[PDB]
């Protein structure tokens, strides 16, 4: 094999040497970085690439591929199971080849906090900060940026269900109305995690269960389709 | 200059035994089996064994310096493989059996383990208190020579290290922060 | 090995939406998941999809000598295996739970039935008896089993075919050129598994539960009926209050379903039975391997065959030739003055 | 003349593991499954269990589902990441020839899809010579005792670089010759087929 | 076989098989009893809701936990067979015995506790299930262990198109059309249940009910021979 | 279970000759045996010692008794642990002493040619009766192990084998006619002697083995022959103390031996009919 | 220690083993045939202080009903806490048994002893035998230690005639002892230790062996009729490589086959 970034922009296999003429850049998922450089393919995936260009602290060459297992990358978003509770930290269940790990704050409380407010079994929102290939990865609550608080322990009463990550993008790109094509309806609340799982919850159980069917499929339709489809569920 | 465990040479009337030692109603009976060793006491008197052949008994000391290899990595929590306790020890018994926390991964700055010594590659420390309590021991890495010594790239390559806190490979190019 | 989570929410909603008296996968309380048949490449092989939930039937020929006893009806045998792959927390050994209740619970019904003929396969009864053993092999595991469980072995029971060409006086021999027509069976009654699961108090009864469902019920119960609209067995676990009133409803429905259930055994039963007197197709599923995505079929060629062959002395040649010399020397080593 | 027999595999099939595949070489096919990438409460080791359609799993299979399982560590670079677990099964589904092999692909796809990183691909051939000197490609059931010779080996993807082999049979170097080599060009059309296959699952990611 | 009003044990086919009791026998353990069905002979003793012993491990908090342990004796049978061998039966048997009481026993003030209670056939013949149900019931109303309800589990055969109830050991023998049940007459709710005959759908009404009421006598009659040990013990 | 604190007085009032229940040193108590009570079987006992419970059970089998020892009859012990026996030892803890006493229950009455290996031997080379005898243990009354040395023998004089006629095949069965029995003295026994200081006993409570690392095993018949004797224990012992508690073993076991030998007809007499 | 992964391959790339060997070590080879009397025919094996002792038992039994008249001949591999307290406390081992079929599929895949010879009485009678090796000292090539424990302790195998008399099987101790023990081919079998880049050891240590990257034996008769290979996956290679293994393993092949030929005329009858 012998190839370089455009060489194949798309579909490769895994076990594969290709490489630019460069120097440094973070090696993605699906490749490996040894050879001046090169790179191997380790999985089997599309390429995917985004530019940080210099200024951009944000720079790679990406391998995707719509496997099972879900994979935490940096400050992502994702929903919790929390696996058990074992001292000032505990491990939540995200999919990943293993759980992750949650303090004994991140929910803006000194000591004697979130006693119930934690709980085997239970659920959360979840931004990990780390998660490095030779470490294992553990997230937050809280909105550290300003410490200020986006992601709490899940709702009251609703709903979880897988998703194909192929879905989760594309339901989550910024560029699809889904998001506040959802906006609609009400009243509502849901959640969507990168590690494929919304939480619902609507009027009833029906309005609520519909619109999870309805997410369910969501992939395949008119660009515009979900739409009425939408506003047919957000009008009742 | 050999001894079997049934064999006895003298008794409570001359020296005690700390090596292969059997005693019973005052004679020497030899415990251990292998060889025979005799001791000499600054009282006028011996002190009578049979020879350890493992001479390399356990001996890490307290506050003392060792050799070891990370193991696993917790941005919050250090594990670690301890080999030698300076030399001497070979000993691997206690194998790698050793935890360390950030806050005694150095004496000033603030960066994370993950940002200091990862899970392969060989580091130095001396050694905290340690309280068998749960069979572990603690180690420090504030030191100017102190810290980790080992450095392995993303192509497979070794690492110098070009400041304090960090390794690099000549090949490929990683600027990577390690405890130096 | 992995233990599949489990949410609170999750488990409370998905009764909260039974308390609905909604079905999840969004179905009514008594109907099936489509169940799927397919026949293998071999007589005697199948593969059975309760949707979602797969299982494996394989049944055995065998000439042994019958027991002590009634040495004049031979012996049969079956077997249930949980695999691995079949859940995550089926690590081979440790579900007894499961592979003994199930096992046993299943192999009751075969033997409470009796559908199976003991001495038409007996032979020579005292010496030569037939041994038929039917292996279960649970691959994937979602919600009811027990079920695709049943109808996989007699689903299986069916299309298996026994040998027999001639033995007369006490000589055995059998042909399978003449077995090319003699190999069919004794399945007097065909019965099959009903679940039923209840939910709080069974104050909430689901049939067939998927995976999901399976653990939030709280008490289940199994019956048997054999197209005689008749039982063979029935079975109550997880504990409830099953009042002999309700239990009767069940009892009924579950005669109800029985119904339709066969009625596919042996409708893809024929259709199976078709395809080989016609144009031909065993093989295992060529409808997974038709369908869009995910499976691909295709043939290709083997003179790129020969071409190479005889690049063999080339690396056999240049790299051996020199290598054989280091013999003169081993010849003398270890063996010539070892004889002490 | 020498060819194998029909090809074809199915992959994400049980919706309960993370890996699943099932291959069929004609008249023939097993299915693997692929409980991938855990943690279990260093590296990531693998263990395979592979048992039979008939009667319950012997010894012979023991020994045989271990070569699989090296097989893979080989090119498993899921060896990477400690801690980690991996775990294969293989069932047997149609058996009819070239057994073995098609236990290879399978779990090698068993593990394409279970999405472990690998860093080569491997796949098996089988052959079969009769006391004739006659080799065949995807050997049969027919095939296989009506010759005196079989081989299954296992390949390199990346580099052909035979992974393995084991066999049984009355044949010598001269033999153990041309065969690997062919069956190097009898692994090279598997290895082909499996891009275009794995062009099939892709065709709309 | 059995008829005009006599079936072939010499009995009427509504009239259970007299069976004396020995509660609280053996006194090294807590909860101890013996009963034979007529002829059929087994013992089950239980120990206090001790707290979780052996494999420190599992231990189930909410609510206690429970165990049972089924054998019979070699001979107790007709014949004789491997007892560790053929355990597929036992084993199977002993999870219908944990489940039974494990619906009603008050695992709920019990947390962690673990109360297991061990049971062996003694002399077999019929209704060998429903014996050691009692039989162990019996056990543990001994050990006091506080409980939901007293319950009790009957056969029900049917037969020359007839409703016989604890079909004893040679009628088991019959078509083998048997069902037993386990229940609690306090409501009358039906905790265990199994069947395994050929019957047709609605022979059950009437097999159900045979089992289902004989139950309510083998309970009543406990009930006096339970009734009795508490006023005597009560010396 | 096992305490020191307690263990103390254990080991010196055993040598006080004080026992712990008003006993001096060498104390039994009222044990009995009660013949036949399986009504599924030949040989049947249930002996209750102190707080144990043993049961034993036989039956008569034909043909084939080996191939090296054809034309005679050998015994076959099974034994069981009640999971009501150890509160202990559950599903997979029987095996220990009930593999155990099993071969122990099988060497004694294997060498000990106590066996009318006459009076079974149906057609030598052929047919062979074969008995089985089964146990069950109840309880644990401490010195158990020797419970079954008498549950072992009591339920022995009362393997009333039927009186069978073979005739090539044909077989005939009397079931009011019990005469083709055998039972004879020459039945073997066990006698432990476990130590608690230099004052060793015999049949002492569990709460005193405790206080112990060894016992010895000795075998006597109706009089004082020897049987499979061993020594039993994690710990040690001086020989010359051997044969002082060896002799123990003809010197006290006959005594109630003798007179428990003896009861078997205290039953048979009180009760041709009455039992 | 599980640092020295190069130190052992330090004396590899300047070719040579702490051990003090290279490209092939046919190192200490030795056998004691028939040192177990209790047994027709055995034969003990220790190689660099690893000791596979095969114990061969005959025993009669009943030829298939299938394959009416054909011999009997069984093979066990075993292991016990002995060899290596890294050894299991129960049932055969992972390895333990691989190994158990391999001598079986060589005994298979050799044709060593016809079944034919084995039937007592053509029908209704069969020769068995139970060849029982096990590895007192584990360290290296455990793989070897059996095709020679086996094809040794084979040799030593002899027992009298077959006969039956009116419905009876009359062979006496001292019967007619011919054709005790004899095979037409006595193929045997060697084992390579390889590294990655193929850089290859033979006859490897229980250390050596260890921090291997791929192991593979190589069996072939005496005419060189390659009986069987194995190859538990060994970092792919190469045909000429194999080639040289090929050839080279017939030396270390010759060597053995001289090492049992010279105990003939010496250890078989002294």
């Amino acid at each position: 094999a012998r190839a370089a970034r455009t060489v194949l922009g798309q579909v490769v296999l895994p076990g594969e040497e290709l490489l630019l003429p460069e120097q440094e850049d973070a090696e993605g998922p699906g490749g490996a970085v040894e050879r001046g450089d090169r790179l191997l393919v380790t999985k089997c995936g599309r390429l995917r690439h985004k530019e940080p260009g210099s200024g951009s602290g944000g720079g790679v060459y990406w391998v995707d591929s719509q496997q099972k297992r879900y994979v935490p990358v940096k400050g992502d978003h994702v929903i919790g199971i929390v696996t058990a509770k074992s001292g000032d930290i505990f491990k939540v269940d995200v999919g990943g080849s293993e759980p992750a790990s949650l303090s004994y704050l991140s929910f803006e409380g000194a000591t004697k906090r979130n006693r119930p407010n934690v709980q085997v079994g239970d659920l959360i929102y979840g931004q990990f900060v780390v998660a490095n290939k030779d470490m294992e990865p553990e997230m937050v609550c809280i909105d550290s940026c300003g410490r200020a608080n986006g992601m709490g322990v899940i709702g009251q009463d609703g709903l979880l269900f897988k998703v194909t990550l192929g879905l989760i993008r594309k339901l989550l790109a910024p560029d699809c109305e889904i998001i506040q094509e959802v906006g609609k309806l009400y009243p509502l609340e849901i959640v969507f995690g990168m590690n494929g799982r919304i939480w619902v919850k609507a009027k009833t159980i029906q309005q609520t269960l519909i619109l999870a069917n309805i997410l369910e499929a969501c992939e395949h339709m008119t660009s515009d389709q979900r739409k009425q489809i939408f506003s047919r569920l957000a009008e009742s | 200059r050999y001894c079997i465990p049934g064999e006895r040479l003298c008794n409570l009337e001359e020296g005690s035994p700390g090596s292969g030692t059997y005693t019973r109603h005052g004679y020497i009976f030899s415990s251990l089996a292998g060889c025979l060793m005799k001791s000499s006491e600054n009282g006028a008197l011996p002190v009578v064994s049979v020879v350890r052949e493992t001479e390399s008994q356990l001996l890490p000391d307290v506050g003392a310096i060792v050799t070891c290899k990370v193991s696993s990595i917790n941005s919050r929590f250090a594990k670690v493989h301890i080999l030698y306790v300076g030399s001497m020890p070979l000993k691997n018994s206690f194998r790698g059996t050793i935890r360390k926390e950030d806050v005694r991964a150095t004496e000033k700055d603030k960066v994370e383990i993950y940002k200091s010594f990862r899970p392969g590659d060989i580091v130095l420390a001396k050694v905290i208190s340690l309280g068998d309590a749960q069979s572990n021991y603690l180690l420090t890495t504030a030191e100017n020579e102190l810290g980790v010594v080992v450095a392995h790239s993303e192509s497979g390559i070794q690492m110098v290290p070009i400041s304090w806190c960090e390794m690099q490979c000549p090949k490929t190019h990683t600027k990577e922060f390690r405890k130096v | 090995m992995k233990e599949t989570p489990l949410s609170n929410c999750e488990r409370r909603f998905l009764l909260r939406a039974i308390e609905e008296k909604k079905r999840l996968d969004g179905r009514q309380t008594y109907d099936y998941r489509n169940i799927r048949i397919s026949f293998g490449t071999d007589y005697g092989c199948c593969i059975v999809e309760l949707g979602k939930t797969r299982v494996l039937g394989q049944v055995s020929c065998e000439l042994v000598s019958p027991k002590l006893n009634r040495a004049t009806e031979g012996i049969l045998f079956f077997n249930l295996e949980l695999s691995q792959m079949a859940a995550p927390a089926f690590e081979p050994g440790r579900q007894s739970d499961l592979l003994v209740k199930l096992n046993r619970l299943m192999e009751r019904c075969l033997r409470n039935s009796k559908c199976i003929d003991t001495e038409s396969l007996c032979v020579v009864a005292g010496e030569k008896v037939w041994q038929i053993r039917v292996d279960l092999h649970l691959l994937n595991h979602d919600g009811n089993i027990i079920d695709a469980a049943s109808i996989a072995a007699i689903v299986a029971l069916c299309h298996f075919r026994r040998p027999d060409v001639s033995v007369q006086g006490d000589e055995v021999t059998l042909y399978t050129p003449e077995e090319r027509d003699p190999v069919p069976l004794s399945i007097h009654h065909m019965p099959i598994c009903v679940s039923f699961a209840f939910f709080q108090q069974g104050t909430y009864l689901l049939v067939d539960p998927n995976e999901r469902e399976e653990r939030v019920m709280d008490g289940l119960l199994v019956i048997a009926m054999n197209k005689h609209r008749e039982i063979c067995t029935i079975q109550s676990s997880g504990g409830i209050m099953l009042l002999k009133d309700q239990v009767l409803r069940c009892s009924k429905i579950a005669g109800v379903k029985v119904a339709e259930i066969t009625e596919l055994i042996l409708k893809a039963l024929e259709n199976d039975q078709k395809v080989r007197k016609e144009g031909g197709k065993f093989g295992f599923a060529e409808s997974i391997a038709n369908q869009r995505i995910t499976a691909f079929k295709m043939e290709k060629a083997p003179x790129x065959x020969x071409x190479x062959x005889x690049x063999x002395x080339x690396x056999x040649x240049x790299x051996x030739x020199x290598x054989x010399x280091x013999x003169x020397x081993x010849x003398x080593x270890x063996x010539x003055x070892x004889x002490x | 003349g020498c060819s194998l027999r029909h090809f074809a595999c199915e992959q994400n099939l049980l919706s309960r593991p993370d890996g699943s595949a099932s291959f069929l070489q004609g008249d023939t096919s097993v299915l693997a499954g692929v409980y991938g990438p855990a943690e279990v409460k260093n590296k990531a080791t693998l263990e395979v269990i592979l048992r039979p359609k008939i009667g319950l799993p012997g010894v012979a299979e023991k020994s045989r589902e271990r070569l699989i399982r090296n097989t893979c560590e080989a090119v498993v670079l899921g060896t990477l990441h400690p801690r980690t677990s991996i775990t294969v099964v293989l069932q047997v589904v149609s058996d009819a020839g070239s057994l073995l092999a098609c236990c290879l692909n399978a779990a090698c796809m068993a593990l394409v899809d279970a999405g472990v990183p690998m860093r080569a691909l491997f796949c098996g051939v089988a052959c079969a010579l009769d006391s004739d000197g006659t080799l065949v490609l995807d050997p049969t059931s027919k095939q296989e005792k009506e010759a005196r010779a079989v081989l299954t080996f296992a390949l390199d993807s990346v580099e052909r670089k035979l992974l393995m082999s084991s066999t049984k049979g009355l044949y010598s170097d001269t033999e153990l010759q041309q065969c690997l080599a062919a069956a190097q060009a009898a692994s090279q059309h598997v290895f082909r087929f499996y891009r275009e296959s794995l062009q099939r699952r892709y065709s709309k990611s | 076989l059995s008829d005009q009003g006599y079936r072939v044990d010499g009995r009427r086919a509504g009239e259970l098989r007299k069976i004396q009791a020995r509660m609280g026998v053996f006194a090294q353990a807590d909860g101890s009893a013996y009963i034979e069905q007529g002829n059929t002979k087994a013992l089950a003793v239980v120990y206090g809701p001790h707290e979780i012993r052996g494999s420190r491990a599992r231990a189930l908090p909410d609510r206690a936990l429970v165990n049972c342990q089924y054998s019979s004796a070699t001979f107790s049978t007709g014949e004789r067979k491997r007892r560790p061998h053929g355990d597929r039966k036992s084993c199977e048997m002993g999870l219908q015995l944990r489940q039974t009481f494990e619906a009603a026993i008050l695992t709920q003030l019990h947390p962690r506790s673990q109360i297991d209670i061990y049971v062996q056939v003694l002399q077999a013949d019929g209704g060998t299930y429903a014996a050691c149900v009692n039989a162990a019931t019996l056990a543990v109303l001994d050990a006091g262990i506080p409980m939901r309800d007293f319950v009790c589990a009957c056969s029900a055969g049917f037969v020359d198109g007839t409703a016989l109830a604890d079909l004893s050991h040679v009628e088991e023998a019959a078509g083998g059309p048997q069902l037993a049940l386990a229940l609690l007459p306090a409501s009358g709710q039906i905790a265990l249940l199994e069947m395994d005959a050929r019957l047709h759908e609605d022979h059950l009404e009437r097999v159900l009910e045979a089992a289902a009421q004989a139950a309510r006598d083998v309970h009543t009659l406990l009930d006096r021979v339970v009734r009795q040990h508490v006023r005597e013990a009560s010396i | 279970t096992l305490s020191e604190a307690e263990k103390v007085y254990i080991v010196h009032g055993v040598q006080e000759d004080l026992r712990v229940d008003g006993r001096g040193c060498e104390d039994y108590r009222c044990v009995e045996v009660e013949t036949d009570v399986v009504s599924n079987t030949s040989g049947s006992a249930r002996v209750k010692l102190g707080h144990t419970d043993i049961l034993v059970g036989v039956k008569a089998e034909m043909g084939t008794p080996k191939l090296e020892k054809p034309n005679e009859g050998y015994l076959e012990f099974f034994v069981d642990c009640s999971a009501s026996a150890t509160p202990e030892f559950e599903g997979r803890g029987g095996d220990d002493l009930g593999t155990e006493i099993a071969n122990t229950l099988y060497r004694i009455f294997n060498n000990k040619s106590s066996v009318d290996l006459k009076t079974l031997c149906i057609s030598p080379r052929e047919h062979c009766w074969v008995l089985y005898v089964d146990v069950l243990l109840l309880e644990c009354g401490g010195n158990l192990f020797d419970a079954i040395s008498i549950a072992v023998k009591a339920a022995l004089f009362n393997t009333r084998i039927p009186r069978v006629r073979v005739l090539e095949d044909i077989e005939l069965s009397d079931d009011p006619y019990d005469c083709i029995r055998l039972s004879v003295e020459n039945v073997p026994c066990i006698v432990t002697l476990c130590k608690i200081g230099y004052r060793h006993v015999v049949d002492a409570t569990l709460q005193e083995e405790a206080c112990s690392l060894a016992s010895l095993l000795v075998s006597v018949t109706s009089k004082g022959v020897v049987t499979c004797m061993r020594k039993v224990g994690k710990g040690s012992l001086d020989p010359e103390s051997i044969f002082e508690m060896m002799e123990t073993g003809k010197r006290v076991g006959k005594v109630l031996h003798a007179s428990l030998q003896s009861v078997v007809h205290k039953e048979e007499s009180l009760g041709p009919k009455r039992q | 220690t599980v640092e020295p992964l190069e130190y052992y391959r330090r004396f590899l790339k300047e070719n040579c083993r702490p051990d003090g060997r290279e490209l092939g070590e046919f190192r200490t080879t030795t056998v004691n045939i028939g040192s177990i009397s209790t047994a027709d025919g055995s034969a003990l094996v220790k190689l660099g202080n690893t000791t596979v002792i095969c114990g061969v038992k005959a025993e009669f039994a009943a030829p298939s009903t299938d394959a009416p008249d054909k011999g009997y001949v069984v093979p066990n591999v075993d292991l016990p806490p002995l060899c290596s307290s890294r050894f299991r406390s129960g049932p055969p081992g992972e390895e333990a048994q691989v190994a158990s079929q391999f001598i079986a599929d060589v005994i298979e895949n050799s044709q060593i002893i016809q079944k034919e010879d084995l039937c007592i009485s053509p029908g209704k009678l069969v020769w068995v035998l139970y060849c029982d090796l096990i590895c007192l000292d584990y360290d290296g090539n455990i793989l070897d230690a059996c095709t020679f424990a086996l094809l040794a302790a084979l040799k030593n195998v002899q027992l009298p005639e077959v006969t039956i008399n009116e419905e009876t099987a009359l062979a006496e101790v001292n019967l007619k002892k011919k054709s005790y023990l004899n095979i037409r081919t006595h193929p045997v079998a060697t084992s390579f230790a390889v590294f990655d880049d193929t850089l290859l050891i033979v006859d490897p240590t229980g250390e050596e062996e260890h921090l291997a990257t791929g192991t593979l034996t190589i069996v072939m008769d005496e005419e060189g009729k390659l009986c069987c290979l194995h190859k538990p996956g060994g970092s792919g290679l190469t045909g000429a490589k194999l080639q040289d293994c090929m050839s080279r393993a017939v030396t270390r092949h010759k060597e053995v086959k001289k090492l049992m030929d010279e105990v003939i005329k010496s250890m078989k009858p002294k």
